[PDB]
């Protein structure tokens, strides 16, 4: 029964790990969206027929 | 002299018409630049239009 109590202690560490990885995943989704937008902006800025004001 | 004046008037008309064909400050009819390149592909490839000075 001592071992079963120890497993009761293990579950808390696993739950904390779950929470940490969830936060990381949310930030990562936001970052991927921003990276797509940055790629579009960089593609638009590479046009050679633009004014000095659009660049 | 009358025919010479008519010729001069038409030539000045040509110059006025040619110098005003600008869109967004750039033109392919004044002779200011040699070519204009636009976007053609999502990887940065270009569509080239040579300048035709008129």
């Amino acid at each position: 029964s001592a071992t079963a109590a120890s497993m009761n202690a293990v579950k808390d560490s696993l739950q904390r790990g779950q929470s940490t990885i969830d936060v990381a995943l949310a930030a990562g989704d936001t970052i991927t969206d921003l990276l797509g937008k940055m790629k579009e902006k960089a593609l638009a800025a590479s046009d050679c027929s633009l004014n000095t004001a659009s660049f | 002299n009358a025919l010479k004046s008519d010729f001069d008037s038409l030539r000045d008309q040509i110059e006025k018409a040619a110098t005003s064909a600008k869109f967004n400050g750039v033109s392919i009819a004044d002779g200011s630049t040699t070519k204009l390149t636009f976007l053609a592909n999502s990887d940065g490839s270009g569509f080239t239009v040579n300048a035709k000075t008129i």
